[PDB]
């Protein structure tokens, strides 16, 4: 077949390999950042801080 | 003489290569942003760990002595 | 019909390549115009959370690092 | 990156004073 | 020119490869959209957490004013 088609497909393969590597990396990064979100932000920070705040709220509203 | 389909397909293949290159650039910048945001956010694990530890500490301190107040 | 098959397959390759081009462009637009700004908003929200918790940071770091 | 103020609760002494002393004068 | 059967078979294999490419790219599109939706959900959760944490500086300001 045509030489230009040959070279085009051949370097398409390389670009797709590199894209696959970048997708592995972004999967890793998204997993890590998600983990930080659900466990630290919401599971640890949000849960405990909201517990303190809402307990204070119910107590000081009971102060009526 | 040459089949025009061959030429048009070569052209569209060039376009697709360019588009894949743009996609690669965008994904690389996305990865950079994610790395930066995680590195900056690393302090929040510390904050959450200490807050959770303190919460558990006060909970068992109310358990240990009989000073735990009744549930409102 | 034996020659016509080659032309038919050529047309099929053309339309398929056009579909691939469209799909790849859609992916690029989706990423660039949606995911990156969302990540930026998440970063700003995390910074706001960090800002609201500075006084805890001082309270703890001043005496216990 | 600058550190926070060691006294967290800063008394707004200056703004209150600069006007309250004139109010007391008036 | 090359035996017709050879050309046609090569073109069929290019057909089937490009058909997998098409279906796979549609899958990639829907996957990216769903990932964007998930990031939106997680960002909204972070926004809610930030809104909850926003009471702390209000408390600090109230104490400073009452001082």
């Amino acid at each position: 077949m045509n030489a230009n088609k040959q070279r085009q497909y051949n370097q398409l393969a390389h670009e797709l390999r590199e894209l696959q590597t970048n997708l592995q990396e972004t999967t890793k990064q998204l997993d890590i950042m998600s983990k930080q979100c659900n466990e630290n932000l919401v599971g640890q920070l949000g849960k405990v801080h909201g517990s303190w705040l809402i307990g204070s709220y119910i107590y000081y509203m009971e102060q009526m | 003489m040459e089949n025009p389909h061959e030429q048009v397909q070569a052209n569209i293949l060039s376009r697709i290569i360019g588009n894949v290159k743009r996609l690669n650039e965008s994904v690389a910048i996305l990865n950079q942003e994610l790395v930066t945001i995680n590195n900056r956010n690393k302090n929040l694990e510390i904050m959450g760990a200490i807050c959770d530890n303190y919460h558990s500490s006060v909970q068992f301190n109310l358990e240990a002595t009989n000073n735990k107040k009744p549930p409102l | 019909s034996k020659e016509e098959t080659l032309e038919k397959l050529d047309q099929e390759i053309t339309v398929n390549l056009q579909k691939i081009d469209s799909n790849l462009s859609f992916c690029f637009h989706k990423i660039t115009q949606d995911i990156i700004p969302h990540v930026a908003t998440y970063s700003e929200i995390c910074e706001r959370i960090m800002d609201s918790t500075e006084w805890l940071g001082t309270m703890f770091q001043e005496t216990g690092l | 990156g600058r550190p926070g103020e060691k006294p967290i609760i800063h008394v707004p002494k200056e703004v209150y004073l600069n006007k309250d002393r004139l109010d007391l004068n008036n | 020119m090359d035996s017709i059967d050879e050309q046609i078979a090569i073109k069929r294999k290019e057909l089937q490869s490009l058909q997998k490419i098409t279906s796979l790219t549609d899958g990639l599109k829907i996957q990216l959209t769903e990932l964007n939706e998930q990031i939106k959900e997680m960002g909204m959760n972070a926004d809610s957490v930030a809104q909850l944490m926003n009471n702390w500086d209000s408390i600090i300001n109230n104490i400073s004013q009452a001082s």
